[PDB]
């Protein structure tokens, strides 16, 4: 799990976090997570310990040692933790909850209490750390994206569309484009002005992609920054090319038969180390390692009793 | 039943109450005797 | 006004106009009503501009002359517009009360009111007897003296309209209310005397019936256990229990109270000895003996309470059994036009309903010969319901006047509500009704369907449903809705109906009545509409709403399980309607109701403002908060915005079709429905 270069954790409503192997597709070890589900996993850049954000506790399990109890159980929060970020230095950790109060947690510090807080109006649905490690993008249920600066605290609130919950938002590693997604199924792309010291961070609206008919759930650029995977409740994980914003490949898990209601929502999109493959979790209890160019399920992972809401993927050498 | 309306008191209490009153009534005539009620008894219960 | 607005320059102009109109047509109702309401708005505009400017010496003295310049015209005008309307004066009469209560302590406003009260007919005031008695103890002397004198003359003609609310005031806890009520009763006695004695007894006996000693001890020990074991509030625990000891210190007045003091009373008095030893010693071993005795009787009571299925008058209150051919009339039946349907006799048995609150089922025989069934609720304040029924009366009047509504036979089904104390009161039992939950339960037991099937499917798919995120909840909810055929109510409405011809009429009535109460409930703010709180008439098919405990978006305000649904428009109700959907009868009916209410916004606003501002009902708003005046102003503003149609966005006014469409989407939205507490049953 830890000693293996690739990691692929998985977790959902069954109170487990199963660490698979990409080359085989065999469950190496499970880990218990009582009292709640897991809403979002996250491997640390150092790769020393995974994270598991749940209900009123951000837990962080060990990746190297096997079968251990949670190393950290950061309590003292409420109404779930929607997401978790991680600072590339490995000191700071970000979260977002439904209490309308973003936070930052010092792993190095022994203090249980958090460090800083950025309260907002509506519940925070998603966090995303900007690769420069200076700006923290923060979506919410009212529609308001924010950019809480990590040095000046100057939040530049911005609402692409009034009264639509923005469910996820990601920014590519090259800081070129930033994508956002809402429950209507649009994909608002924003061109990042090149400011670091100035921190202007001006968001220039490029294209409203009519991505899906029904609720969209997660978007994420590739490390190449050529592709933009966009998951939704229509059981299709579309992949949009960054240059033309066109549908290069449409990965669907539909029945192929009109008599099949609520097969399962698709909310997984993690690119491979080189953007050749793409992992994808679905509510049919099955992870799926897709192929980008062809669009074929190479391997299927099974054994989860309940739905699968999270993924983790780490090819860091 | 034993000068007690059973449906007024509800089923279970009424059955206990009638047994108690019936004991008192008999205790007017024979006050020095061991009374032992059986209320909707089984066969073993009657045997013992 | 529509072009310019309300400001310093328009008011002198629009008054010049309405004055001319009044001159050219003296008799014309609308010319006086518009002049009066305009003056009244010129009052409240300059009052709120004083608080906006002066609050935020000479200016208030100028304001005295300024408002009194507009207050005396308003009063004289409303009194003339009351006589002319002769049957549609509700709005005008309430506006008179608001003016009287606020400014009537002034000599000049008092004079105008005195001349007016003489001129106006005494039948008009029967509409607003609740609002008058609410201010029975107004600190201002010149106001309160004229209230008494008016009530006196309401006593001398139509005393049946006064005895019930007066008897409730006469036994109020606060000293000034009861004193005023008794002083008025002293004057009422000379005219009749028999009425005062009868109503005082009947009400005392009904209260005794409404809450028995063992029921009071049960609720008291529950509260005292939560204070002691939960909060560790020992002095507050004695405050809960010491009234119950003083309650029994009257003694056994009925056979039920005798048998209570026999069985428990000895232990309670012994537990009081340990309590009184603790008061002068302060020992844990002393007070634990009292809680042992308290939990002994509490467990015995809890065992008894299921067995109390019925109460006989011979035991519980023999006074009421003796009562024959009372002149005191049946509650909420008195009409000045109809002949008084006085109480013939009370039935001997009381079918106690097995619920959380354990209501009784009182039934009275009328002198006309018809039986009148009631529901005797205990520890549930019914003054809200009384005020809400006054609102429904007004709305029914408005729908009767509109021809479109009249042609569609639109109306709200309402029932009698008669308070007896701050806790208890009588509710009129609506016959041929049963709760929606009961109907669905009985259909699903017939068809062998699991009652909690949708909930079980959800917990199977995701056992952490309560703790799931919003998107997760929406998925689970939708998966349940797709995997359950939601046709139980439509199907059972068909099967129940004897013939198709009747079924169609029942379904038309059902759809229209539902739409009417959806819009009215939205404006009023009525939340907490789970299927136990709405009932269906098994003959007419009309829907009935009950237990309006939550109003003015209290459900949205509360942190725990907040409800984001304006009115109940669930999938099962939609299926019960026409196959096409809400687009047909439901939408068209909603448009008509909304248009009429918007047209008559002034009348609706006047009624709403009076009861909200009432000090007695201020408690509910204060509890919702976390001063009192600021909270009330915000609530009124929200209601006004809904009638205008600016509720969704203040900047842009919305037309009636647009507003209705947005409301329907919000009510039926999956995201909003999922958040709702599971007891609300968003799946049915």
């Amino acid at each position: 799990v830890g000693s293996d270069p690739v990691i692929l954790a998985t977790a959902g409503y069954d109170h487990t976090v199963r660490f698979w192997q990409a080359h085989s597709g065999i469950c190496t070890r499970t880990v218990q997570h009582q009292d709640s589900q897991v809403n979002a996993l996250e491997v640390t850049p150092d790769r020393s310990m995974i994270a598991a954000a749940g209900y009123q506790h951000i837990r962080m399990y060990d990746l190297n040692s096997n079968n251990p109890n949670p190393i950290i159980s950061y309590d003292g929060v409420n109404k779930n933790i929607a997401s978790v970020g991680f600072h590339e230095d490995g000191r700071w950790m970000y979260t977002g909850g439904e209490d309308c109060t973003a936070r930052i947690w010092d792993l190095r510090s022994r203090n249980l209490q958090c460090q800083r807080i950025f309260q907002v109006n509506a519940p925070i649905n998603c966090v995303c750390l900007h690769p420069n490690q200076a700006e923290l993008i923060v979506g919410d249920q009212s529609g308001a994206i924010h950019i809480w600066d990590l040095k000046t605290d100057h939040n530049e609130q911005l609402i692409p569309e009034p009264e639509v919950s923005i469910t996820s938002a990601h920014i590519d590693p090259d800081a070129s484009y930033m994508a956002a997604v809402n429950s209507t199924g649009n994909c608002y792309v924003w061109n990042l002005t090149g400011g670091i010291g100035d921190e202007v961070t001006q968001l220039i609206p490029k294209t409203k992609i009519p991505a899906h008919t029904r609720y969209a759930l997660q978007c994420r650029f590739s490390p190449d920054s050529t592709l933009l995977a966009t998951c939704s409740a229509d059981q299709t994980c579309k992949i949009w090319r960054t240059s033309n914003f066109s549908l290069m490949t449409e990965l669907s898990i539909k029945s192929g038969n009109p008599g099949e209601s609520s097969r399962g929502w698709m909310w997984g999109c993690a690119f491979s180390g080189d953007s050749q493959y793409i992992v994808t979790a679905s509510s049919d209890n099955l992870a799926r390692l897709w192929c980008v160019e062809t669009g074929e399920i190479k391997r299927e992972y099974g054994g989860h009793q309940k739905a699968v809401v999270c993924l983790a993927f780490n090819d860091s050498v | 039943e034993c000068w007690i309306d059973p449906l007024s008191m509800g089923p279970q209490k009424a059955l206990e109450t009638i047994g108690a009153n019936l004991q008192k009534q008999y205790e007017n005539w024979q006050p020095r005797a061991r009374y032992k009620q059986s209320l909707d008894p089984t066969v073993d219960e009657v045997k013992k | 006004l529509n072009l310019q607005g309300i400001n310093e320059s328009t008011i002198p102009k629009v008054l010049q106009y309405y004055s001319a109109a009044t001159e050219h047509d003296r008799s014309w109702y609308k010319a006086w009503h518009a002049w009066a309401v305009m003056n009244f708005e010129a009052v409240l505009h300059y009052k709120h501009q004083n608080q906006a400017r002066d609050e935020k010496k000479k200016v208030t003295e100028d304001l005295s002359k300024t408002l009194l310049m507009y207050t005396v015209p308003a009063v004289q005008g409303f009194f003339r517009s009351i006589s002319l309307s002769r049957g549609n004066n509700l709005q005008d009469t309430l506006r008179v009360l608001t003016l009287w209560f606020d400014y009537g302590h002034w000599p000049d406003v008092n004079e105008a009111l005195v001349e007016g009260v003489k001129a106006i007919q005494i039948d008009t005031w029967l509409q607003v007897i609740p609002q008058l008695i609410a201010r029975i103890d107004t600190p201002r002397p010149l106001v309160g003296r004229l209230i008494h004198q008016l009530l006196t003359d309401i006593g001398r003609y139509h005393p049946q309209a006064l005895i019930y609310p007066l008897t409730v005031a006469s036994k109020s806890t606060t000293t000034a209310r009861h004193n005023a009520a008794n002083k008025i009763l002293k004057n009422m006695c000379e005219h009749s005397n028999t009425l005062v004695q009868q109503a005082m007894m009947v009400s005392e006996e009904l209260i005794r019936v409404a809450i028995l000693w063992h029921e009071m001890w049960h609720e008291g020990l529950e509260e005292a256990s939560r204070l002691y074991f939960g909060e560790r509030n020992v002095k507050g625990m004695f405050e809960v229990l010491e009234p119950l000891h003083a309650m029994m210190e009257r003694g056994p007045q009925t056979l039920k109270e005798t048998s209570f003091n026999q069985a428990y009373g000895r232990d309670l008095m012994e537990a009081q000895e340990w309590c009184r030893k603790y008061m002068k010693s302060g020992n844990v071993k002393d007070l634990t003996q009292a809680w042992d005795l308290y939990y002994h009787v509490f467990r015995r009571i809890s065992k008894q309470l299921p067995q109390l299925t019925s109460l006989e008058l011979q035991y519980v209150s023999p006074k009421l059994l003796m009562c024959r051919d009372l002149e005191l009339a049946v509650p909420g039946t008195y009409d000045p036009n109809q002949p008084i349907i006085r109480i013939q006799s009370i039935a001997p048995s009381l079918q106690v309903i097995t619920s959380k609150q354990r209501p009784r089922k009182l039934t009275l025989m009328g002198s006309n010969g018809h039986e009148f069934v009631f529901l005797l609720k205990g520890h549930e304040d019914l003054r809200q319901d009384e005020r809400v029924m006054q609102l429904f009366g007004l709305v029914n009047t408005l729908l009767a006047n509109d021809p479109t509504s009249l042609r569609k036979n639109l109306s709200i089904q309402r029932y009698a509500v008669i308070p007896l104390s701050t806790n208890s009161g009588l509710i009129g039992w609506v016959p041929h009704c049963d709760t929606l939950h009961a109907l669905i339960r009985d259909y699903r037991e017939k068809k062998k369907i699991l009652l909690n099937i949708e909930h079980r499917i959800m917990l199977r798919m995701a056992p952490d449903y309560d703790h799931l995120t919003l998107m997760q909840k929406v998925e689970v909810f939708e998966h349940a809705v797709n995997n359950t055929a939601g046709d139980d109510l439509a199907k059972l409405l068909w099967l129940k109906s004897p013939s198709s011809e009747v079924w169609f009429d029942r379904r038309t009535n059902y759809t229209r009545s539902l739409a009417v109460m959806s819009m009215v409930g939205y404006i009023l703010g009525l939340g907490d509409r789970h299927p136990s709180n709405l009932m269906l008439d098994r003959l007419s098919g009309k829907i009935l709403h009950i237990d309006f405990g939550d109003c003015f978006e209290v459900a949205m305000t509360r942190e725990k399980f907040p409800e984001k649904i304006p009115f109940r428009l669930t999938r099962m109700l939609t299926n019960a309607m026409e196959v096409t959907g809400l687009d047909g009868n439901y939408r068209i009916t909603c448009h008509t109701v909304m248009e009429v209410l918007r047209e008559h916004k002034d009348s609706v606003m006047a009624v709403l403002e009076a009861f909200v501002y009432d000090p007695l009902l201020n408690w509910r708003l204060m509890d919702t908060n976390t001063a009192l005046n600021k909270k009330a102003i915000q609530i009124i503003n929200r209601v006004r915005d809904k009638l205008t149609g600016r509720d969704f966005s203040h900047d842009d006014t919305l037309d009636v079709p647009t507003q209705v469409e947005l409301l329907i989407k919000q009510a039926t939205s999956h995201e909003n429905l999922c958040q709702c507490y599971i007891g609300w049953c968003p799946f049915w």
